[PDB]
């Protein structure tokens, strides 16, 4: 599972 | 035994191209297990685990999406640091990212990591607190300003002591076999004559890839006049590696060879054997 | 910025001629990433090389394995040959079977 970085 | 996952990504941009080229790799006990390439024609995360087959379309089109977003962040970062270093056009750039979970043999969380990379070289990583900031170059205060101001830090702490967490659980549980299996290395030494012989320790067939080989003559390990190659793949999912020294004819079997590895109840000591 | 890489050229299996095997060229600790990666055999490129994918370590340099089958005769000679803008030339590494 991936992260997402902040935007 | 205690349990990882990462997620490496990297963005290239290069003097020929016009975008750059994004590229994320998923690891769990640093196997590699998704992979995601946007040079790709229909770019998309792809398993890379016999175990991760198993996973559902839905789960594969939402990990893509995250993908795709990554992408974008990374283009307007990378466009970013040409200003923040002063760096004409016309060049070849890289911003490299490393973000995980780390956990105990109890599966509880013992670190979270998130760290930037550009020019191959620190520029901004997440504390062990997951609060707090550190960047050592003057380029990357304007970055850690931003972040200390907006809560980017909370943001990544929920992910590390969350998602990670759960759903490295979750892979741990499928892929059982792969992963836990270790290989103890099968060690021997060979013989090659010199003006003099040149005694090579091998250990073969291990896993993973962390491994000690050590020389000893009468009690002491033998710092300086001994050779070694760093570790190197077989390409079968195990690992090699040697350590020689040289020494007289005839002073053979003075001579003991220790390879240390997890995978060894104990350290297995060696001799040359005719 | 530019670093060099490191090359090992050596076989999946104790070598012996005339036994079907691999070879591998295992070029590590560079950057930037791009790079080009032959394998030769008597000074002569090999056609079927399959390439790892673009991977990096902890420190965040590259490495790539590349591999071929082979079978290892007495008198051939097996070698890797890389570019990389790290290097004003290509460097060719010869396989020695002792190691």
């Amino acid at each position: 599972f991936a992260p997402g970085n902040y935007p | 035994g205690p349990h990882s996952m990462r997620y490496f990504e990297t963005a290239v941009s290069r003097p020929g191209l016009e975008e750059p080229r994004y590229i994320s790799v998923g690891y769990v006990d640093n196997k590699e297990f998704v992979r995601f390439d946007s040079d790709a024609e229909n770019p998309r995360y792809e398993p890379r685990a016999p175990w991760m087959e198993q996973e559902g379309p839905e789960y594969w089109e939402r990990e893509t999406q995250k993908a795709k977003g990554q992408e974008q962040w990374f283009r307007v970062s990378l466009r970013n640091l040409l200003g923040y270093y002063n760096q004409s056009a016309g060049g070849s750039h890289t911003l490299q990212q490393m973000s995980g979970c780390d956990l105990g043999s109890d599966w509880r969380l013992l670190r979270g990591y998130l760290q930037f990379a550009y020019e191959g070289r620190d520029y901004i990583a997440l504390n062990e607190d997951l609060k707090t900031w550190t960047a050592a170059d003057m380029a990357a205060q304007i970055t850690r300003r931003k972040w200390e101001q907006s809560g980017a830090a909370e943001h990544y702490k929920a992910y590390l002591e969350g998602e990670c967490v759960e759903w490295l659980h979750r892979y741990l549980k499928n892929g059982n076999a792969t992963l836990l299996r270790t290989d103890s290395p099968k060690a021997h030494v060979t013989h090659h004559p010199r003006s003099e012989v040149t005694l090579r320790c091998w250990a073969l067939g291990f896993y993973p890839a962390d491994i000690t080989l050590t020389w000893q003559l009468n009690g002491e390990e033998l710092t300086q006049d001994m050779e070694l190659v760093e570790t190197r793949p077989a390409g079968d999912g195990t690992f090699q590696k040697w350590a020689s020294v040289v020494v007289p004819l005839g002073k053979e079997q003075n001579y003991t060879c220790r390879v240390y590895h997890e995978g060894l109840p104990e350290p297995l000591t060696l001799r040359w054997e005719p | 910025i530019q670093k060099t890489p490191q090359i090992q050229v050596y076989s999946r299996h104790p070598p012996e001629n005339g036994k079907p095997n691999i070879l591998n060229c295992y070029v590590t600790q560079f950057h930037p990433p791009h790079i080009e990666i032959q394998m030769l055999k008597n000074g002569k490129k090999i056609p079927k090389v399959e390439m790892s994918d673009m991977s990096f370590s902890k420190d965040w340099s590259f490495y790539i394995l590349a591999h071929t089958e082979f079978t290892p005769t007495e008198t051939d000679t097996y070698a890797c040959r890389v570019k990389h803008d790290s290097m004003a030339e290509p460097k060719t590494v010869y396989w020695d079977r002792d190691m």
